[PDB]
């Protein structure tokens, strides 16, 4: 959360982004990086959307705010690589 | 002989550094034809200052 002792004490995910709602910053600054903050602020909210395994034909998927992306090979398009 | 005390003001006492609960920000600089175009800048500052 957002406090007076609290962020004035280190910042962890472990004491932020867990028992409260981590919204933001306490769900970056553990993290100091906008490369694994983008990735867990999608997965406390709405949920990784990932765990389905839905890009098939080996794609990869990765985990945004009320969607998934799906990375495809050569040869393979659509929404979802199917 | 009770007097009491003289404590009209107040005694605060302040953290050592100034101020410790500090935020980031980066610097933004105006934009040219579009009457609010607020753009990034990082050429000279560095993106994040306290
Ligand atoms: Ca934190
Ligand atoms: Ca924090
Ligand atoms: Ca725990
Ligand atoms: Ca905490
Ligand atoms: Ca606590
Ligand atoms: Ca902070
Ligand atoms: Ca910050």
């Amino acid at each position: 959360a957002n406090s007076f002792l609290e962020e004035m004490k280190k910042g962890h995910l472990e004491r932020e982004c867990m028992e409260e709602t981590c919204s933001y910053e306490e769900a970056r600054e553990v993290f100091e990086d906008s490369d694994k903050t983008n990735e867990f602020w999608n997965k406390y909210k709405d949920g990784d959307q990932c765990e389905t395994s839905p890009c098939q034909n080996q794609g990869k998927c990765k985990d945004g705010l009320g969607e998934y992306t799906c990375t495809c090979l050569e040869g393979f398009e659509g929404k979802n690589c199917e | 002989e009770n007097h009491g005390t003289e404590d009209e003001l107040p005694n605060y006492c302040f953290p050592l550094g100034g101020v410790i609960n500090t935020e980031t920000l980066t610097k933004v600089k105006p934009k040219t034809g579009q009457e609010n175009g607020w753009e990034k800048d990082a050429t000279e500052f560095s993106d994040k200052n306290e």
